[PDB]
RNA sequence: CGACUCUUAGCGGUGGAUCACUCGGCUCGUGCGUCGAUGAAGAACGCAGCUAGCUGCGAGAAUUAAUGUGAAUUGCAGGUUGAUCAUCGACACUUCGAACGCACUUGCGGCCCCGGGUUCCUCCCGGGGCUACGCCUGUCUGAGCGUCGCU
RNA sequence: GAAAAUCCGGGGGAGAGGGUGUAAAUCUCGCGCCGGGCCGUACCCAUAUCCGCAGCAGGUCUCCAAGGUGAACAGCCUCUGG
RNA sequence: CCGCCGCAGGUGCAGAUCUUGGUGGUAGUAGCAAAUAUUCAAACGAGAACUUUGAAGGCCGAAGUGGAGAAGGGUUCCAUGUGAACAGCAGUUGAACAUGGGUCAGUCGGUCCUGAGAGAUGGGCGAGCGCCGUUCCGAAGGGACGGGCGAUGGCCUCCGUUG
RNA sequence: AAAUACCGGCACGAGACCGAUAGUCAACAAGUACCGUAAGGGAAAGUUGAAAAGAACUUUGAAGAGAGAGUUCAAGAGGGCG
RNA sequence: CGCGACCUCAGAUCAGACGUGGCGACCCGCUGAAUUUAAGCAUAUUAGUCAGCGGAGGAAAAGAAACUAACCAGGAUUCCCUCAGUAACGGCGAGUGAACAGGGAAGAGCCCAGCGCCGAAUCCCCGCCCCGCGGCGGGGCGCGGGAAAUGUGGCGUACGGAAG
């Protein structure tokens, strides 16, 4: 669901999440965009992820 | 017009993936499968295509239970025990 | 660290989920270190941390089963996960006891008339 | 179609996924006999069922 | 490729051959026990003179006697050491080292058929009891074992040729007027039997 | 002398015969003679560091454990208190399928119990266990101007 | 010259509310708080992504529609776009 | 691998409009002629009638050679690279090939509803897989208002949940 | 019960069988590729060498392709190659 | 009207079980053609065969005489040899076609209901305790429940049996 991959993306990373935007790829794995609330930049929590 | 022009209309099916055969045999009209016939709770199999019985038995498949049956058979399908530890 | 399933079995039941989640963690940064694109040292290592996750929750799954077959030991029902799965044909077949059962009337017949050891001259 | 089914996208998934060329280390393997990807598929010339 | 092709007839490729080849073919044949008989006695008759053994290409120019009979000692040998030793003094032997000669590559389909090695035949060693002398002769090319009571056609006389080179033990030797009778004496081992 | 054409030969092409090979068939024989609601056969979809097919496998996913074996695996990397193979008895075994809450869209529920937000409190969200048909022994519950009984 | 889901209005009046109030039940009024999962979504849509073995003069359901001439969505010429 | 003596046969090809595979002559031939049309300069590049840019001349002419969709396709989309094969000349180009990317919904759809119809159970038939039938020969309702006898949640206050 | 049957299954052993147009359709990624809406239809395709030692380096070409050199008993075996 | 029985028939996500589907060489039950043959053809033949449907098992089915005989009699079934291309069938055409005895492989016999006797002498299920088994079995304990006189168990079955 949306539910799951918000309280995933909340437990594995210590963040809360804005809103989930899920597709699924012609590949066939779903891709989801998961926006952060506006007390967290992206941009320092995917450097501690450790993509760039 | 029977020929080229008819073949253009062709746009719209009458089989689609039955979901017991994998085949694209399963009428949308007529609800049953034309390989294995779904709703049906047999299998639809006929002894006068002997090729058509043999291209979906039990050697076709893994046999992912009955091959280990084979393998369990030839030990008195033993249960519970383990082999005797170092 | 090599994790072997011999110093799993004797460790606590919250002491091993403990070590899951140890593992857990350390495999989802090598999917993040396969993605980000580098490290052939920590691309053999991913396949290592699968194999131990596997090694981890075997022996949890083993321990549950070692105890709750020891739990249903005693009873009369115990769940068709516990109970012997061999051929269907074989579970629906008579008892140890009952292919053993004879009538009386028979039991009588053997008493009276056993079949005796005997051997004849030329 | 644009409009599909699930169960369709996910027999289109594996489908394209097949449609790769084979590795280059895989006919330096001991024991090798594949050249080339004879399972290749393109979208003009076999029209993959349905 | 095969839409239009040619899938019935002998003549097409695929295809199905010319009557085809049954199982229930007579495969087997049956020979009067009177002519199998017939047949052992002139096998027989034929390795006492070594005009047709020589001639059936069995090295016994060195041999001290062609219905050669050894002691009954020989079916007690146990180690092929006693056995190979023997034929040495016999001389019998040239016609086992004429067999290792003979031991070439069969020509044809019979290699990949589980039929690769071909040799000669050597003597055929005929025995009463067995007291180890099919165990101490066994690993020697050529020799073949025979009990007096079962004598073989298609050892006796290999090919359909008379005149194999044969060592009979003495034991052996005297049950031949038992089994196949003389002209006055029919046979004691043989229900109904005179010779021919 | 031409050029062209034809014949023969050498050499070179085209082509894949012939021969020699054979981890495959075919045939006969022997011993066994074992599937499934404890989810079969079959199907789908996934799974490898690099991997399409085949094979193996099931979210523990080219495999876990255990035993036997005792140094490899290998296309390229990489990191003996047991590598790898074999065996296989422990454990696990996604979706569909007799296929089982109801539907075939993976679409709708109902019940009970857990945890989180919460401070059981009705919603919500996640998770767990149940909810198919026939039928048997029993159990419970009520039905009948069926047959009576008693007040 | 459709059905049904769905939604509303009305006729009735079983009930319900509290004893002059810190009013009560009740409000289809105005605000405020919380939530909305699952699946499809790219592109072609045709003198070259479809069907006719093919980039096949065939076939394949629609929507939008400028100026001039003119009865005109005719033909002929032109702008946007191609 | 073969000679000799025997044994055995799926044992001898020019044909069957034979079967399968290969190759000729035809022949560098028919052909590459439906829908008016191209030209100049430059650039990249080993290489240009065909690519790209600019300029000219044209065409579709809003019932379009335009802009979007449904069926159907299934990645053909997009970028970069390549020029083997393919795109019936070519190609620096492509819907080819190789890499990478790319489809984000409470409100657009699907889901929901019923339509023509399809189709279980009851029943009926049928040797049987099953078929007929869709309200018909059926004990086809598991749902709400009140109320006692009871129970727990909150200072059991009194209601939620319920027996 | 036994004696009896058994072209499926799990193992085996064997052959006066077939030898890649043969023998199973299938010796190989074969019930695969591909064809048909579907039921179904259904291929072709074995071999470098003892060992990859699979041709470095130079040279012409944009390149494919060459010329040399080199490996090898042999390329008169150069990756669909006895 | 009420309550207790019984009978007959409903509902349960009731406690515990069981069936379905697959494979299908061999096997059991049905169903069942036409090519073909007869130099045509219709009865016959192909053939109770192919296809169709159902049900199994490691084998199945059969099986301990409502038998064969006509003998000086044999003595369950199944299988092999032979009977035998026979007796018989048949547009008496084409064609079809067994059995007994005989030799062998194997060899094994039995059980009810009824009839009657024994105080239902019988069986099933729940709860406890003790063994105890990945074939839920054994021994205690209980005005624990139930089935069963519309007949459970023992004795007994044509070879006769029972009672004293």
């Amino acid at each position: 669901n949306k539910h799951q991959i918000k309280q995933a993306v909340k437990k594995l990373y210590d963040i809360d999440v804005a809103k989930v935007n899920t597709l699924i790829r012609p590949d066939g794995e779903k891709k989801a965009y998961v926006r952060l609330a506006p007390d967290y930049d992206a941009l320092d929590v995917a450097n501690k992820i450790g993509i760039i | 017009t029977k020929g080229t022009s008819s073949f253009g209309k062709r746009r719209n099916k009458t089989h689609t993936l039955c979901r017991r055969c994998g085949s694209k045999a399963y009428h949308l009209q007529k609800s049953t499968c034309g390989k294995c016939g779904y709703p049906a709770k047999r299998k639809r199999k006929y002894n006068w295509s002997a090729k058509a019985k043999r291209r979906n038995t039990t050697g076709t498949g893994r046999m992912r239970h009955l091959k280990i049956v084979y393998r369990r058979f030839r030990h008195g399908f033993r249960e519970g025990t383990t082999p005797k530890p170092k | 660290a090599k994790i072997k399933a011999r110093d799993l079995r004797g460790k606590k039941k919250e002491e091993l989920l403990k070590q899951l989640d140890d593992l857990k963690v350390e495999l989802s940064q090598l999917r993040v270190a396969k993605v980000t694109g580098g490290a052939a040292s920590k691309l053999s290592k991913i396949r290592v941390v699968r194999k131990s996750i596997a090694r981890v929750l075997t022996v949890i799954n083993q321990t549950q089963k070692e105890n709750l077959r020891k739990f249903y030991k005693g009873k009369k029902y115990k769940p068709l996960d516990l109970r012997p799965k061999k051929t269907r044909a074989m579970r629906r077949r008579l008892n140890k006891h009952e292919e053993s059962l004879k009538t009386k009337k028979q039991q009588r017949k053997e008493r009276l008339y056993p079949l005796r050891k005997y051997a004849v001259k030329a | 179609s644009s409009h599909k089914t699930f169960r369709i996208k996910r027999f289109l998934a594996k489908k394209q996924k097949q449609n790769r060329p084979i590795p280059q280390w895989i006919w330096m393997k001991t024991g090798n006999k594949i050249r080339y990807n004879s399972k290749r598929r393109h979208w003009r010339r076999t029209k993959l069922g349905l | 490729h095969r839409s239009g092709q040619g899938a019935f007839g002998n003549m097409c490729r695929g295809g199905r051959m010319f009557a085809p080849t049954k199982t229930w073919r007579r495969w087997h044949r049956r020979v009067n026990t009177t002519q199998k008989r017939y047949a052992i006695c002139s096998a027989l008759a034929a390795s006492a003179l070594p005009a047709l053994v020589m001639s059936k290409g069995h090295r016994i120019e060195e041999v001290p006697e062609l219905p050669l009979v050894v002691e009954d000692k020989v079916e007690g040998y146990k180690k092929t050491k006693e056995a190979v030793l023997l034929l040495k003094k016999l001389k019998a032997w040239n016609d086992i080292k004429k067999v290792y000669a003979s031991q070439r590559m069969r020509a044809g389909k019979g290699k990949m058929r589980n039929r690769r090695r071909i040799q000669r035949r050597g003597p055929c060693v005929i025995y009463n009891e067995d007291n180890g002398i099919v165990k101490a002769f066994r690993n020697i090319p050529g020799i073949t074992l025979l009990n007096v009571t079962k004598l073989n056609i298609l050892k006796l006389a290999p090919g359909g040729h008379v005149g194999r080179f044969c060592i009979w033990t003495e034991s052996a030797f005297r049950k031949l007027d038992d089994l196949y009778g003389t002209w006055r004496k029919a046979a004691s081992l043989k229900s109904n039997y005179n010779l021919p």
